[PDB]
């Protein structure tokens, strides 16, 4: 359903893509959001979809847009318009403070300090699957890998995963018992009571590090924790378990990009950057704080503009044969972590278990594809994705370390 | 090519650093962890703040408006060396530089 076409928004300039429901969406997620870049579309348009908003379509004005907070606010991320998480809402300066208490907790130190227990959750995983020879992807490794991720750096008890689970699951992949808000709730009743024992009797997990920490010189809130380790929890999940999923599919289909990294596994870092690339998955956007003339068009104060992090790196004049995944690509040009002063403060985490999934799967099952009879199905949003991965494999082509 | 970081407490480091590749870029990944880099490298947050050794200072390309707007905000003391070094890129020509890390980011 189209809303009607604010009278200031060019006609010429309306191209009416539905980022819940693109068309083409069997042709796979990134080609339908790549329709934005066909070389008729303009690099700004007007989709009348979800209430009416801005697309800008290429790289170098999605750069720019994150760039400058002054015109582009996360004050209203999301599209549509009708969530509190810290800090996504919340432009510099204010922003700054939970940056700074993030990076206590998942900043490039404790990347690297945890890497070997990231490893053995990984392999334990693995070698769990081994000798049955298939898997749902999504739900066998692509979830219980980063909420374990989670659950060690958080002092959380195991038998706790399969309600954050649920949760989490309601609030990002609904199956319709619960509402968005319904969902958040129950997360906030159980972290809660935990950030209180924790505020008493602090240990050195990272919800103690959170609940204990300071913004603006003063003691944080018990609310403003809360609305952090939701973030903290929800923002490694749904982007990770959608991005290692549509990884593996590709690498599922492609026998000679798996040879390529089974015989020089030293390539996977740069595999993992170009499989970001290709299969970039978020798209959020900023509104416009005043009126303001952007590339040749009168955006309004107001105006929502969603700036897709998923579309730079598939811009032909940002990578060419942007389609093609080349793990020796000279420069793999992408914004997938996003850009500017929001860049995803879990990029160095996300980076090291995509590269300890390939590195440790490739090891072990080095050979497998699409179960037969399955047609992977998408789904596109804010976090495109994938439903379920049915892998299968021939356990005598495997091996256990 | 060589750069040396020099932290506040006296803490040497060297890395080997490859053309093209940022400072900041270079120490968030081999653990110089008195640079945070916390935006990515675009000037946008401050958290890449160096002191650039004035041996080296008129080999360095000059501070772009961005960068210039974003030194503004740091919160160690600003100094007429002071740079946000996602901002410097490896060259041949900046062989050997040695930066000092100030004593905070955030
Ligand atoms: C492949 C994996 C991931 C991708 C593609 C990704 C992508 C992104 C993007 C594009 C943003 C910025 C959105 C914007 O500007 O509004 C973001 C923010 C964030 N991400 Fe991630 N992310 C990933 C993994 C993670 C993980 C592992 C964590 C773990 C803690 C995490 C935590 C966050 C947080 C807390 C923010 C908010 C940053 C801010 O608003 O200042 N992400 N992420
Ligand atoms: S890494 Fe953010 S300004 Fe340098």
């Amino acid at each position: 359903n189209l809303a009607p076409l604010p009278p200031h928004v060019p006609e010429h300039l309306v191209f009416d893509f539905d980022m819940y429901n693109p068309s083409n969406l069997s042709a796979g997620v990134q080609e339908a959001w790549a329709v934005l870049q066909e070389s008729n579309v303009p690099d700004l348009v007007w989709t009348r979809c979800n209430g009416g908003h801005w697309i800008a379509t290429r790289g170098q004005l999605i750069r720019e847009a994150y760039e400058d907070y002054r015109h582009f606010s996360s004050e209203c991320p999301f599209i549509p318009r009708e969530y509190d998480f810290i800090p996504t809402s919340m432009d510099p300066p204010e922003q700054r403070q939970f940056r700074a208490l993030a990076n206590q907790v998942v900043g490039m130190p404790v990347v690297d300090c945890l890497e070997n227990c990231i490893q053995e959750l990984a392999c334990s995983l693995i070698e769990s699957l081994r000798p049955q020879g298939q898997c749902n992807f999504t739900e066998d490794y692509a979830e219980p890998f980063p909420i374990r991720i989670f659950m060690l750096l958080a002092g959380l008890p195991e038998e706790d995963i399969p309600h954050l689970k649920y949760l989490t699951d309601q609030m990002t992949r609904p199956d319709g018992s619960m509402t968005f808000a319904e969902a958040k709730e129950a997360l906030y009743d159980y972290l809660i009571p935990i950030i209180e024992q924790r505020r008493q009797k602090p240990g050195t997990d990272a919800i103690s590090i959170v609940a204990n920490g300071q913004v603006n010189g003063r003691p944080i809130t018990s609310d403003e924790a809360k609305r952090m380790c939701g973030l903290l929890l929800v923002g490694g999940l749904d982007t990770v378990v959608n991005f290692l999923s549509f990884s593996m599919e590709f690498l599922a289909k492609s026998p000679e990009h798996r040879q390529e990294l089974i015989e020089r596994p030293e390539r996977i870092p740069a595999a993992c950057e170009e499989l970001l690339r290709r299969f970039s998955l978020v798209a959020d956007g900023r509104i416009l704080t005043s009126d303001y003339e952007f590339h040749g068009v009168q955006l309004k104060k107001g105006d929502q503009i969603l700036l897709p992090q998923m579309l730079s790196g598939l811009d032909e004049r940002e990578n060419a044969a942007p389609m093609h995944v080349d793990f020796s690509r000279q420069k793999v040009s992408h914004t997938t972590f996003g850009h500017g002063s929001h860049l995803c403060l879990g990029q160095h985490l996300a980076r090291r278990e995509i590269i300890v999934t390939l590195k440790e799967w490739l090891t072990r099952i080095p050979d497998f594809s699409i179960a037969p009879g399955a047609q992977i199905q998408h789904k596109s949003g804010i976090v495109s994705g994938v439903q379920a991965l049915p892998l299968v494999w021939d356990p005598a082509t495997t091996k256990a370390v | 090519s060589k750069v040396v970081y020099v932290s506040h407490d006296g803490t040497r480091r060297e890395l080997d650093v490859a053309d093209g590749v940022s400072l900041m870029q270079a120490a968030v990944s081999n653990g110089i962890y008195d640079i945070v880099g916390d935006c990515g490298g675009s000037a946008s947050c401050a958290t890449c703040h160096v002191y650039v050794n004035e041996a080296f200072t008129d080999k360095v390309p000059a501070a772009n408006e961005r960068e210039i707007g974003m030194l503004e905000c740091v919160t160690a003391e600003l100094k007429p060396n002071s740079r946000l070094c996602c901002q410097i890129i490896m060259t041949p020509e900046l062989d050997g530089i040695v930066v000092d890390v100030p004593d905070r980011q955030w």
